[PDB]
């Protein structure tokens, strides 16, 4: 006994009915990249800050 | 002391040019007395940079 349904019988009417997440997704115009990277090194300068 | 300060190059009448002649007439870059203080705006390096 593990007390979780890993392997269920669903009738056809209800094997839609697993969709119940919410998912958030991005679009081609968006970019996405690692400052990380931008790290490199580190030569540069910075607008004065305390 | 370089100032900066939006001016323009005279357009004379030149209706009677014998008596614009004889007036000796020129312009320069020179200023007679440096600009009267709380009328100009002090800049510097980081001024510019923030």
């Amino acid at each position: 006994f593990i007390n979780k349904r890993i392997v269920e019988r669903v009738r056809v009417g209800q094997i839609l009915a697993v969709l119940n997440r919410r998912f958030v997704a991005y679009k081609g115009k968006m970019r996405i990249m690692d400052i990380t990277q931008s790290l490199k090194m580190g030569t540069k300068l910075a607008a004065p800050t305390v | 002391q370089v100032y900066m300060h939006r001016d323009m190059l005279p357009e004379p009448r030149l209706d009677d040019i014998e008596r614009f002649r004889q007036e000796g007439f020129y312009y320069t870059n020179m200023l007679e007395a440096p600009p009267e203080i709380d009328r100009v705006v002090q800049y510097t390096y980081e001024i510019a940079r923030l």
